[PDB]
């Protein structure tokens, strides 16, 4: 269906790919590696359960008095 | 104004600096061995990782 130059990616010569950098000493930065930074949120979550509580419970209030 | 017998210290001199580029050039860098580079290359696999102690 397509030649083997299409599909080998040259027509006579491959050509050499410069290899991707590393930065020794420390961790890889890509768009992949960001977990490392920004981990799941886990420092509060009671924190949100409370406030989650209290945003309900005075939005129905300042709602049921604006209703009435 | 350059006699025949001063060309051996030429070469000796170049000598010493293309032997001075030769010895740093010879080295040359390895497979990376980072685990933090390949750690991709596990968590692709086709089973999860089992954490085994
Ligand atoms: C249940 C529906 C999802 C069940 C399975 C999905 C699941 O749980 O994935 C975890 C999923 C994500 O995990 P997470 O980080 O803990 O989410 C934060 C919680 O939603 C943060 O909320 P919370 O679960 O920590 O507590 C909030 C609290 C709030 O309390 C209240 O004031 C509600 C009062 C109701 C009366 O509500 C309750 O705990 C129980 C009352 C019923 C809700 O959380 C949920 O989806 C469950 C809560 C979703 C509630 C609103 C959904 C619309
Ligand atoms: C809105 C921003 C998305 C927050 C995603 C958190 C994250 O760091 O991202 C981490 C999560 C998944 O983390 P895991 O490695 O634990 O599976 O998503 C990703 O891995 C890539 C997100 C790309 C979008 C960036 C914006
Ligand atoms: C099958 C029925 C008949 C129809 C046949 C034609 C179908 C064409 C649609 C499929 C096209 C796929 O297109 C595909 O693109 C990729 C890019 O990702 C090319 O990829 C090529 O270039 C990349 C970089 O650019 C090289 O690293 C790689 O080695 C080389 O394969 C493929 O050579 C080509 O095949
Ligand atoms: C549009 O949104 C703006 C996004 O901006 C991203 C902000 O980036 C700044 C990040 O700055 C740092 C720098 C270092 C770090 C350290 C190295 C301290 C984090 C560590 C110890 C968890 C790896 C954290 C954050
Ligand atoms: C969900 O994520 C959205 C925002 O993502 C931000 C990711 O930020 C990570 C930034 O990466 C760094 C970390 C540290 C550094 C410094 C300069 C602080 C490192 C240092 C001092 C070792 C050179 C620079 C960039």
């Amino acid at each position: 269906p397509l030649p083997n130059a299409v599909v080998q990616g040259y027509t006579s010569v491959r050509g050499p790919k410069r290899p991707l950098d590393h930065f020794y000493g420390r961790t890889p930065l890509n768009i992949d590696t960001l977990w490392h930074w920004v981990k799941f949120p886990h420092r509060y979550d009671n924190l949100r359960f409370a406030v989650c509580f209290w945003a309900f419970l005075v939005s129905a209030h300042f709602a049921n008095k604006k209703q009435r | 104004d350059v006699p025949i017998e001063k060309i051996p210290e030429h070469a000796n001199v170049l000598l010493k600096k293309i032997d001075a580029c030769l010895e740093i050039l010879s080295k040359d860098i390895g497979e990376v061995t980072d685990a933090e580079a390949h750690e991709m290359y596990f968590e692709t696999s086709k089973f999860q990782i089992l954490h085994i102690y």
